[PDB]
Parts: C-alpha cells; structure tokens; sequence
C-alpha cells in the first residue's frame, strides 16, 4: 500500500498539548564511536574569543564525523540494559522527527526513514537506513565551522575546575564531533508518546543532583546573522526553536559569523523565547510555531493508525521528496 | 603607606572623570498638613541601577557616625547607635538592594595591615595629645585676656575611635544592634522580605573590605550563580575600587559620601551631605582604551591588562608597602608606569600578572625603566620646587649611599643589606597581590622598614624564592596590643593594660609615648614617616600567655573567633524548602550544603543559631531618646524570620581572573569625545 499526507489538508485546530521532556536516560559517544552508559562526554559552556577564526584546524585536527546512519536499536539497547520499560507510540531519533516536523520549511531537503512495529512491546522504531542527503555535506568547510565552534566554547569540568590553560589552548584542540552526550527524553504530543535520543551539546551550569536536567541544557549553533524581517533568518530560528523544543533543551546560543568564518558575535536565546520573538515579523500564510506543531501530531496520529492497521514487523518507508505531501509505504 | 582618598579621587576626577557619578535620592513629599510621604522602596531605583547584592563596611559607617557635621559627636553607645542606624537606612533607601544585604565589620586583620593601623593611631594619639596641650594653653590665655571661651562647646568630649576594634565591649555592642537592627528590617517593610541578611561581625576574622571580596569570589565559582548580579559596596577605604576591579564582575559600584591657629583648635566663644556612585564598569572602559596595546604575539586580554594595573600601582604606596623613592602618585607615576607597561609589554612575553601572582622577571622590567629614570627624576622635581617663590639629597650625585645610611642605616659596606631589603619589599608585593586575588597568604608577614629601596636595586628579582607561612589571625587581645598606642590603654581588659603603661613590662619597648617622624621631603608631619619600632610577634605572644589565664570567662569567649549569620524571613522563597531540609532526620547536627533550587542563587553551608531562644519577641538593644526614632526602632514581638551560622563555600582551585559565561555587559557610556580625549593624553 500507498498512503500519502498533505501539509496543506490540515484544518486549522488549537496547538495540540505538549508535555515536559523528560529525561529517562543518557549516555557518552567516543571517538572511536563506541557507546558508553555514562556522563563521561558531558561538557559545559564556556564561550571563546570574539573574532575566533573558525578554520583554525581544518583539516589537519579534524575528526570527520560518522557518514552512515546509526540504526535506533542503539537506544533500545541502552534502555533495555538499564531495565526502563517503554510505555509509549513512537521510538526514535529527535532528529527524525524534526525533519517530518519541518519538511513543510525544507522543500529541498529530500529523506526517507523506516519504521518498524516491535512485535513485543507495539512501538514504532523510527531510523534511517540510507546515508541521508545532509550527512553529505558532514565535512564541509562551513560545517566545521559548527564543529570548531563547539570544540572552543565549551570546557570539560565547570568552569572553576578548569586551569586557564586548559581554557586558553581550546583553538589547538583536535575537532572531534564523535564524540558526544546524549540525552533520552519521553516527551508527549497530543495522543503520541514518544521516546527520543539527541546530542546534548553542553550544560550552562551543572547536572541536578537526581530536578529534570534538560532546561540546563544548550544547543551550540553557528550561523550568518541577517535581521528578523529576512524570511531565512527566520526560517532558521524557527528549525532551531523545533529542534531544541523536541528535547527540551533550555538554551541556544549563535555564534554569529562572517563569510570568511571569523566569529563575530554571540547570542544566548531562551528555547521558549523563540516563538514569541518571531511573532511580529509574521504574515498570514507562515509557518507559526503552533501550526509546525498541529501539522505534526496529524502526521504522527496518521502513521501511528496506519501502521497499526497492519501485522508487527511490516516494515514501512516514509518519504519525503519534495512537494506539500509525505510518502507512506508498506514493504512487501 | 596609603596614596589616600583625596589623591585617587583626583586620579579618578582627572583621568577617567565618567566613572563619578552622583546618587539620586527619591524625595519625601510633603503635604500642607505636615503629612509626609516616604518614598516606596520597592518601586524602580530613581539611579536607573538596580542593585542586587549590598555589601557594608560597617565601620566605615560607625567612624563618620562618630564625627558629623553640624550635628556633634554623639556620646553614648545608645546615640551611636541610633545615628548607625540611621545612617544605614538613608543608604538602604538609595541603594534599594533586591537580593543581599551584607553587614561587614573588620575583624582581625593580617599582620602587613596591623603594622599601618599602629602607625595611625600612634600618629593620631600624639596628634591629640599635641592639639590638647596648645587647646588648654590657649584657653588659660583667654581666661586672663577676658574673653569668653565656651569650654563646653571648646574641650569636645570625643568618640574613643580606638573602641571600634575587634575586642572591645562597643563591638559586642554593635553586634548585638546590628542584629536586632536586621531583625527589624525583616519585620517591617515589605520590601525586605525577598531580601537575605548576612552579619559578618568583629569576632569574625579579616577586614570588613575583604570578607566582603572573599564572599564574592566563594559565590561566583558556583556553577548556579547569576552571572549578572548587581554589586555595590559602601567602604571609605581609598582601596575599595582596587578591589573593585579585582572582583572581575562588570555589575560593580562604589557607594561613598561626596569627597569633592583658631580654626584648628576648634575655639568657641560664648558671646559668637550627597553621596557618590564609582562605577567599575565605566572604569573598565576607561582601561580599555587605556591599555589596549596592538600588534602584540599573544592575545590581548582586558581581565589580564586591568590585574597588571592594580598590580603596577602597588609601587605608588599602598597600607603595607612604602611607595618607591621616585614614584608618587601626585607626580604621575600612574601614567609613567601604565606608559612603561605598554612599551614593555610586546617585548616581555606577557603579562606582569597572573590570577594573582606575579611574574618576577616581567616586574624587573617594568622597575628597570623606572630605576634608569630616577636620577632625572629626582632632578626634575628639585627643579620644579625651586619654582614656588635635607641630608640624603637626592638630586645630587652620591645620593644611593647617603639615603640608605640615613633611612635604613647601611653603610655602603654592606650591600647584602640593601639586597634584603628588596627580597622584603617583593615578598610584600606578592603578599598583597594574592592578598587582593587569592586571600591572606600570610597572618604574620609584614614589610620590616618604614622605606623603600630604590627601583633602580630591583635586580635580578626572578631568582628570589618568594614563600608565605600562613599561620594565623592573631587574637583580637594580642591585635590590640599590636595596635594601640599606650593612651588607648582603656580598650584593653584591665589585667592586659599593665603591659603597655608599666615601666617593668617585659614589652614596654613597643610602647614609647615619644617618637620620631621624618619628613622625608618636607611638607608636614601627616606628609612623614613615623618612626616606630616593630613588634616582636613571639615576645608579644609570651606576655599575653601569663595573662590570659587570669582573665574571666566572659574576657576570654571575647578573645575567641565566633559565627558569621544569616537572616531569612519566613515569607521569603528558600524558607520553607530550607527548614524542611534543616530539621530532617538525616542529621540536624551536621551542617546542610545550600543546593537545588532551594538555594535561590546562595551557596555555601548552614547550620542551626543555637543561641536565639524560640521566643518571637525581640526588643532593641540600645536605648532611643526621639519619638520618632522610638517609632522606627521599637520592639518586635513576632519575629518572623530565622537566623543560622552561615559558611561561605571554599574552592579547592586558584580563582580566575576571568569573566564568567553569561555575562551581559552594561551598557557602554564613554563617546567618541570621551574616547579622544584618553587618546592624546597617553
Ligand atoms: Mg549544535
């Protein structure tokens, strides 16, 4: 079968009920990309020189990242080796889910994931199999710049813990984008319930000792800064915003950059401010926050009872190709 | 010696005049039936400022207190009091802290500050003695002229200034005023109820200023603290915005009043006040453009430039070292160093200073230059003195031999005499430097001259092997003796006072009533160097140890180091959470980590005030002779806040001089007028 779900078929409804991510679990990524069940790779916010030249290390101290996929088993393993049970609809990548979220935004940005139903509990395992179109680009010039940007502005232990060196020397550092924390969150939308896994960029204080961690949390991104009436300007804020909200992530900090790669400035934004900035630069027919959010929870409800509509184990593709429509097919 | 309040703030008035501002006061309205409207103090701050966290240096509020205006000297402790108080309240008004009140009174201080507060009041008793005698001979004179002298008004009963020191019965006076004071204000206007109260007391070690920094650097090494927090301090130490600086948080003001033969004596006859903002932010820009330096092979570092400059000035004179021969503050020596700094530092690998210490062959630069200027030096300003209409002559050729003879008497036959005496003045030089950035390195090390050597001797300095022994904070009995002049004998329990006024004590030697000052470049004698001898700590410290045990209990518990406080409504957000913690069954003994939300932005450990009785009713201390003053400061019979032991947190890192993340900066003031006038002037 075939099954096909416009953006542009939604009726206008209330912004479907968001419940509080939740962490359940976490774990540390190395180098060698091996998984450790630990906060091993956790780091905290320090910010770097301004006028920091991003390229410093490119290539020579570079540490490509991972081109291939990592299948959402991952996360189930590590839940399952700490005997967390999984009560809810979806499992997967929060990445995964801001792609469906914000395809309506990217009519270029081509993806196809596979879904599965786990026979045993009755979720369904969402992950890419393919190398996806972004992850070509992994090892671009510009997008080392987000990779050095990261690497120079955050620190190993806090702040007071760090000898000045160990601060100052962070531009000589190897860039290794491998190596990462990550955050597993339970999060709601409407009547889905979804497990997600997602790189946890640093914190901007510390772990609560048990406190949900996850407003302690910052997402590190690098960007050419335009003023708010650039429709990409705020096309950008707005995927920041989704991708950050899916984990619950407290803050984004923008490092402003020039052409050339030199960082010009800083910005720390609030995650929950974003929407109401955005606000008054909006023209009827936009994208809003709020209709990111109806457009999702219809395409979730719409895979979920599809999906459902057929044996454990049937393996789907979602596509999408650009055009106002995803793409749901059943494998035979 | 001290560069004093009067020639910083000229510095301050000359060279980076934005950073003065004057304070507004929202006034009292005033209605045609003598109604009169206080200002409400939880409305915006009329200053534009809010502050969050207010420090005091208590004593720097008890002192002025002590000596107003057109207002004389209150007598009793109960009118010093009430004039504290009140004092307090027109700065709380201006000040409107949201977060933090901090009550700093000086403790026991290091042995480096000791040694300037003998000299003081050595000098200040003999001031006195010197004022009485002309005072009495002068009246005796009127007397037989037959004119009227109003000798009630004329022989002024004076505050014993010497009282305000850890140890004497006042401080136990003040303490228990400032408690109940916080009581108070807990009680009252609603707009202290958010606010939290810290009582740094007298029995509590170390100088008001200083506890005060101390508390800042415990708080900004946690992780949870608000980086944008509003400092202001109240202090009158001309050191304060040194300290200021040091702080390395950008949110930082100074609050302090506006500085800006018959007369003397104070002859009467029968038949005849606006404060200040310093703004350390605004200073920071001034130093900016100051200190800026390009094409340097290292980055330059704002945090790093201003260090080297609290550093660089330590050379000018400060309380525990004298000022170098050629440098003084009034002849630009500032400049000539800052100027000195920039030139050197592209060549000197980087910087003077580093999170508080000091890079020896970097500073062996800096007073090399100085070392190749004085003998120009010395000449310009004989030269330039001889345009207004001694024995060392330093003008003159020969004049190394002649000063080090006559001031630290070495011969030029000995040459390793001179060498320790410059190993002496940069141990001093570190020792205050880590003073400021790190905390007392050392309560026992003082500089053991009363002048300094030459800039041009500081050879060879990165050899030197700088080492503090800490030890400890003397007793507040054994600072007294280390301190007051025989005069101020009353101040000590009576059994000590024999060691100070009995031609048999074995340390009547520290103690002469007579006592050289020189004036070395004549001006007056408050321009002098006062020359008394140095206590010998161990001597000092063997005498006390037979009379101690035959001082009370009561004597001794005030010779022993006590707790500071912390003062909570019961309205107050933390409360609840914090007493739920606190009388939880884990352990309430053991002292509970302020952590969590809990905290509300304050860190450290808390533990339960054994003393206070659960009884709600509080009454003042001191007596109150106006009805208005009876209305403002009256009993308090339901007390509803709690006080706790409070610990401040301690790193087990070196603190770095580096601004925190998140760190949002105020806005910038100076225009581009400000800005090309501090261009052609370096
Ligand atoms: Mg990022």
């Amino acid at each position: 079968m075939l099954r096909e779900f416009s953006f542009y078929d939604v009726p206008p409804a209330h912004v479907p009920p968001v419940s509080e991510p939740l962490e359940i679990a976490c774990y540390s990524l190395s180098r060698d990309r091996e998984l450790l069940l630990d906060d091993s790779k956790l780091s905290y916010y320090y910010p770097p020189p301004l006028f920091s030249d991003l390229n410093t290390g490119f290539p020579n101290r570079f540490h490509p990242p991972k081109s291939d996929p990592d299948p959402i088993s991952i996360v189930k393993d590590v839940l399952m080796t700490k005997g967390i049970q999984m009560n809810s609809s979806f499992l997967t990548w929060r990445g995964l889910i801001t792609k469906i979220m914000c395809a309506p935004l990217d009519p270029r940005n081509h993806w196809e994931t596979y879904l599965v139903m786990d026979p045993t509990s009755g979720i369904i395992m969402m992950e890419e199999r393919t190398r996806s179109e972004t992850s070509y680009a992994n090892q671009d010039r510009m997008c080392y710049w987000g990779y050095k940007f990261e690497a120079i502005s955050t620190l190993p232990e806090i702040w007071d813990a760090c000898s000045r060196d160990q601060i100052e020397q962070r531009d000589n550092q190897d860039v290794v984008p491998d190596e990462q924390y990550c955050s597993i969150v339970k999060i709601n939308i409407g009547k889905s319930k979804l497990i997600l896994a997602g790189e946890v960029d640093c914190i901007w204080d510390k772990k609560p000792c048990s406190e949900n961690p996850n407003l302690h949390y910052v997402e590190l991104k690098t960007s050419k800064k335009y003023p708010l009436e650039n429709y990409g300007m705020r096309k950008k804020l707005l995927k920041y915003w989704a991708q950050s909200f899916l984990l619950g992530i407290g803050r984004i900090i923008i490092g402003f950059r020039d052409d050339n790669g030199i960082l010009i400035e800083m910005k720390e934004l609030f995650t929950h401010q974003i929407p109401k900035m955005l606000r008054p630069y909006f023209k009827p027919n936009d994208w809003t926050p709020n209709r990111l959010l109806v457009v999702l929870e219809h395409a979730l409800e719409w895979i979920k009872q599809t999906v459902k509509q057929h044996p454990p184990s049937t393996e789907f593709t979602l596509s999408y190709t650009g055009g106002s429509k995803l793409v749901l097919r059943q494998i035979i | 010696a001290s560069m004093g309040v009067p020639a910083l703030f000229r510095l301050l008035s000359r060279k980076f005049a934005k950073v003065i501002t004057p304070v507004i006061e929202a006034p009292t309205e005033k209605l045609p039936d003598g109604t009169e409207i206080e200002p409400d103090l939880s409305l915006p701050n009329p200053n534009g400022v809010e502050c969050d966290n207010l420090y005091l240096d208590m004593n720097g509020i008890v002192h002025p207190c002590s000596h107003p205006e057109d207002r004389p000297a209150p007598e009793t402790e109960d009118e010093m009091m009430v004039a504290v108080f009140e004092y307090t309240d027109r700065i709380l008004a201006m000040v409107r802290p949201r977060q933090l009140l901090f009550i700093a009174i000086d403790g026991v201080a290091p042995r480096a500050k000791m040694n300037q507060q003998r000299s003081r009041r050595f000098r200040s008793s003999r001031e006195a003695a010197l004022k009485e005698e002309e005072l009495q001979a002068f009246i005796e004179e009127a007397k037989q002229q037959g004119i009227p002298i109003d000798e009630n008004a004329t022989k002024k009963k004076s505050w014993d200034s010497n009282c305000i020191t850890p140890g004497t019965p006042f401080m136990d006076t003040l303490a228990k005023s400032l408690r109940y004071y916080i009581i108070n204000k807990l009680n009252s206007d609603p707009c202290w109820r958010n606010v939290r109260f810290i009582l740094s007391d007298a029995s509590v070690p170390g100088e008001g200023e200083h506890k005060i920094m101390e508390f800042i650097r415990s708080q900004r090494v946690k992780p949870e603290y608000d980086p944008n927090t509003h400092h202001v301090v109240y202090g009158l130490d001309a050191d304060l915005i040194m300290l200021g600086l040091a702080t390395h948080e950008p949110h930082f003001r100074v609050l302090r009043e506006d500085v800006f033969k018959e007369e003397r004596l104070g002859i009467k006859r029968l038949d005849d006040k606006p404060f200040i903002w310093l703004n350390v932010s605004i200073l920071r820009e001034y130093l900016e453009v100051e200190l800026y330096v390009p094409n340097l092979p290292f980055p330059f570092d704002l945090e790093r430039a201003i260090d080297d400059w609290v550093f660089f000035i330590f050379f000018v004179g400060n309380d525990f070292l004298p000022h170098l021969p050629s440098l003084d503050i009034r002849d630009g020596a500032v400049e000539r160093l800052t100027e000195i700094w920039r030139a050197s530092l592209p060549h000197m690998g980087g910087y003077l200073t580093l999170d508080g210490s000091v890079n020896l062959a970097r500073a062996e630069v800096i007073l090399s230059a100085v070392g190749n200027q004085e003998d120009d030096i010395f000449k310009r300003l004989k030269q330039q003195e001889d345009r207004r209409n001694d024995t060392v002559r330093l003008y003159e050729p020969g004049y190394r031999e002649r000063y080090y003879e006559q001031k630290f008497h070495i011969s030029p036959d000995e040459p390793e005499k001179i060498r320790e005496a410059v190993k002496h003045y940069v141990h001093g030089l570190c020792w205050v430097l880590l003073y400021y950035y790190q905390g007392c390195p050392s309560w026992t090390w003082y500089y053991p001259y009363h002048y300094a050597p030459f800039a041009a001797d500081f050879k060879d300095l990165a050899s030197i092997d700088v080492k503090f022994e800490l030890n400890q904070p003397f007793k507040p009995y054994e600072q007294l003796l280390g301190v007051l002049p025989a005069a101020s004998k009353n101040n000590l329990p009576e059994k000590l006072q024999t060691l100070m006024t009995d031609e048999n004590s074995e340390i009547i030697d520290f103690y002469p009533e007579n006592f050289t000052i020189d004036l070395n470049g004549k001006k007056f004698e408050w321009q002098g160097v006062a020359l008394l001898p140095f206590i010998d700590e161990n001597r000092l410290l063997n005498a006390v140890s037979k009379i101690y045990p035959q001082l009370t209990e009561e004597e001794s518990k005030r010779n022993e180091d006590g707790s500071t406080l912390l003062f909570i409504s019961e309205h107050h957000p933390m409360f609840s959470e914090l007493v739920k913690q606190l009388y939880s069954k884990k352990r309430q003994g053991k002292p509970l980590k302020l952590s969590g939300k809990m905290a509300h932005g304050l860190f450290g450990k808390v533990n339960t005030n054994d003393s206070v009785i659960p009884n709600v009713s509080v009454q003042c201390p001191i007596d109150v002779t106006s009805a208005d003053a009876l209305q403002k400061y009256g009993s308090i019979d339901d007390n509803q806040s709690i006080s706790l032991v409070f610990e401040v947190p301690k790193s087990h890192f070196v603190h770095k001089s580096m601004l925190l993340r998140g760190v949002k900066m105020p806005n910038r003031v100076l225009t581009p007028e400000d800005i090309n006038q501090v261009r052609a002037e370096r």
